[PDB]
């Protein structure tokens, strides 16, 4: 239902918070929503229990990568197989 | 969205010219996992299996974002496999 632009600044707003401070491995951050505008609420810097369901949607094992990410992998390689940004959606 | 692969776990024996095995089954453990879908068709711990019909234990799929990746999904849903008291295809 939320407006189709009003998620890519949301999605935007994260992004460019952890670009910022160069985070490593996954992480999510929350937002508080209402009308026009997000609020940043917390980072859980780990996997969230609902990992799954976004998984189901854009298609890449979270956990699996992971631990490639640990093993000092890179995102947009042979191992990882991440699919560019702007081929990334659901 | 990525690759997928499928098969089909048999009690066809590999090295006897996939004659399929018939009788009753001891033991049945089967892998599931994110990325992974089974089709259970005669595999289950009481199963006596029929030389009747087309044997099928169970419809393997897998789905992983790089062909690879699947391909390692499903290799491991193989070895977690677990049948017992009837040869499978699974080898």
């Amino acid at each position: 239902g939320l407006s189709p632009t009003l998620r890519q600044r949301i999605c935007d707003a994260a992004i460019q918070l952890m670009e910022n401070i160069k985070y490593v491995n996954a992480g999510t951050v929350e937002f508080l929503v209402s009308g026009d505008e997000f609020f940043f609420i917390e980072v859980n810097p780990r996997v969230q229990v609902e990992h799954t369901i976004t998984e189901m949607v854009t298609g890449i094992d979270i956990v699996k990568t992971q631990i490639l990410v640990a093993a000092g992998a890179d995102l947009f390689g042979e191992e990882i197989n991440m699919p560019q940004q702007k081929d990334i959606t659901t | 969205l990525g690759y997928a692969i499928q098969c089909r776990i048999t009690t066809e024996d590999p090295l006897n010219d996939f004659m399929p095995d018939t009788g009753t089954i001891i033991a049945y453990r089967s892998s599931g996992g994110f990325g992974v879908r089974l089709d259970a068709g005669d595999g289950f711990q009481g199963a006596e299996i029929s030389p009747y019909y087309d044997s099928l234990l169970v419809k393997l799929s897998t789905h992983a974002i790089s062909f690879k990746q699947a391909e390692e999904k499903m290799v491991r849903s193989l070895r977690e496999m677990r049948i017992r008291g009837v040869k499978t295809n699974i080898p």
